[PDB]
């Protein structure tokens, strides 16, 4: 605008490209929706199967065969908020596991 | 320790198109 650009709030982009692969066949372990914005990755899963606050563990990966980073995660209803954007994510429900990947654009 | 590939088998997109691209 005038001289500079006064940009209100953060630029938001809920990044909707992610894929899942899993060796489990339980539909209640596979995420139904994933999206990040900036850092916080929102993972909608069937967390309603997990009572007593016994929610599953989620890890982040820098690469698909990298180490599983425990990271910071908050659980809002059925959505896991992973604090920090990583190209790959790993979700572990008990001893079952699902892998997510965030796909870059070109 | 995970002495086996965690994920694989079927890489399928799960991109947010839950009903609409967002709404």
């Amino acid at each position: 605008g005038s001289h500079m650009n006064a940009k209100i709030l953060k630029d938001r982009r809920y990044y909707y490209d992610y894929d899942y692969a899993t060796r489990t066949k339980k539909s209640w372990l596979i995420p139904s929706r994933v999206y990040d914005d900036g850092k916080f990755t929102y993972i909608n899963m069937d967390l309603t199967r997990f009572p007593t606050g016994n929610f599953p563990a989620v890890f982040a990966r820098e690469k698909e065969h990298a180490e599983d980073f425990l990271v910071n995660t908050t659980v809002e209803g059925n959505t896991l908020i992973v604090h920090g954007t990583y190209p790959f994510l790993v979700v572990r429900h008990g001893d079952n596991v699902v892998g997510l990947r965030r796909n870059k654009q070109k | 320790t995970k002495p086996a590939p965690d994920f694989g088998g079927r890489w399928k997109h799960v991109n947010h198109f839950d009903e609409a691209p967002t709404e």
